[PDB]
């Protein structure tokens, strides 16, 4: 994260050319990730002038809210790209149905129904004697549902 | 000073329920009847995975250290319970020659007549964490008998470890990859099992 004048936000860049990109925030040329700017004219910038950035010795820019688009402050941040993963999106559960059913691990077609079995607390899926998926816990509720083959 | 380690060190070799099967296995176990070094803070290896074995009567043990140098030089795991909660850094701490508890970093998280068992491994960069406890009764060395150690902690350190240490009676143990029949019951807890290196017996009935 950084703040830097909106003329310069374009060298914030792969491959990118500038004093910004030569000497205070460089990128690698094959780097992979995000960058995110947005204007900052009324946080940052100061009617009598926001000093408080300095760039390469090193010199200040004049913040301030009169200026132009340009000359406007800009918060710039980068995200660098296994812990940080996205977001699974999970879907209602439907019983005693032939359904496509999508859980944590494993996936597979089958019918739903409610179980009489007793899981291990730490236990989320169930193998019956030939080695085959018989019942799971649902990640969201604690309770465990049987997975009888559609017909 | 060594004891008799008879039927203990086996765990949930994963999260699958089952139910009146006997299931075959194979994993790093403590080997049965194999001879465990007994204790009264020494420098131990981490080879294949350790089984540790503790007494305790007024909460002696407090934590382990995990990691390969564990003098500031590259990341260590640290596993402390300072008697509230339990503690778990991976930063590259600056250890003391002798570390005891009296009376860069990357992750954290903050939580004779009794046995805790535990057993540590380190496999693809994940730090599986089994234990149990159990009451008992007895000083000499570890009671006789079977239990079956459940999974609570799972680290994704990524850390290369090859040496611990105990922070402060107890046991220190080995795993070694031998094959296992593990006998479930109705309720999905492991009643019984055999070591398949053992004895021709063992080898027949696996
Ligand atoms: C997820 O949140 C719901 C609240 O809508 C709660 O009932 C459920 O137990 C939570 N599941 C887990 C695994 O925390
Ligand atoms: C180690 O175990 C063997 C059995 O394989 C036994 O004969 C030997 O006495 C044990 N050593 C010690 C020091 O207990
Ligand atoms: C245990 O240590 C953690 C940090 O390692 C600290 O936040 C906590 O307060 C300590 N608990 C006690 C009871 O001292
Ligand atoms: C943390 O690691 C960096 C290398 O990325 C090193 O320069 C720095 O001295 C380390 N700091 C500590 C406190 O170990
Ligand atoms: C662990 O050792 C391997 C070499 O076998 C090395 O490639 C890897 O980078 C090491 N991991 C750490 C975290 O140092
Ligand atoms: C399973 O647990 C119940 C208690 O919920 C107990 O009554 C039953 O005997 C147990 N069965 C086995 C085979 O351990």
């Amino acid at each position: 994260s950084f703040v830097i004048r909106g003329d310069e936000v374009r060298q914030i860049a792969p491959g990118q050319t500038g004093k910004i990109a030569d000497y205070n925030y460089k990128l690698p040329d094959d780097f992979t990730g995000c960058v995110i700017a947005w204007n900052s004219n009324n946080l940052d910038s100061k009617v009598g002038g926001n000093y408080n950035y300095l760039y390469r010795p090193l010199q200040s820019y004049g913040f301030q809210p009169t200026n132009g688009v340009g000359y406007q402050p800009y918060r710039v941040v980068v995200l660098s790209f296994a812990t940080v993963c996205g977001p699974k999106k999970s879907t209602n559960l439907v019983k005693n149905k032939c359904v496509n059913f999508n859980f944590n691990g494993l996936t597979g077609t089958g019918v739903l129904t409610e179980s009489n079995k007793k899981f291990l607390p730490f236990q989320q899926f169930g193998r019956d004697i030939a080695d085959t998926t018989d019942a799971v816990r649902d990640p969201q509720t604690l309770e465990i549902l049987d997975i009888t083959p559609c017909s | 000073a060594y004891t008799n380690s008879f039927t203990r060190g086996v765990y949930y070799p994963d999260k699958v329920f089952r139910s009146s099967v006997l299931h075959s296995t194979q994993d790093l176990f403590l080997p049965f009847f194999s001879n465990v070094t007994w204790f009264h803070n020494p420098v131990l290896p981490f080879n294949d995975g350790v089984y540790f074995a503790s007494t305790e009567k007024s909460n002696i043990i407090r934590g382990w250290i995990f990691g390969t140098t564990l003098d500031s030089k590259t990341q260590s795991l640290l596993i402390v319970n300072n008697a509230t909660n339990v503690v778990i850094k991976v930063c590259e701490f600056q250890f003391c020659n002798d570390p005891f508890l009296g009376v860069n970093c990357t992750f954290e998280y903050v939580s004779f007549k009794n046995l805790r068992e535990f057993v540590f491994k380190n496999i693809d960069g994940y730090f599986k964490i089994y234990s149990k406890h159990t009451p008992i009764n007895l000083v000499r060395d570890l009671p006789q008998g079977f239990s079956a150690l459940e999974p609570l902690v799972d680290l994704p350190i990524g850390i290369n470890i090859t040496r611990f240490q105990t922070l402060l009676a107890y046991y220190v143990g080995y795993l070694q990859p031998r094959t296992f029949l593990l006998k479930y019951n109705e309720n999905g807890t492991i009643t019984d099992a055999v070591d398949c290196a053992l004895d021709p017996l063992s080898e027949t009935k696996c």
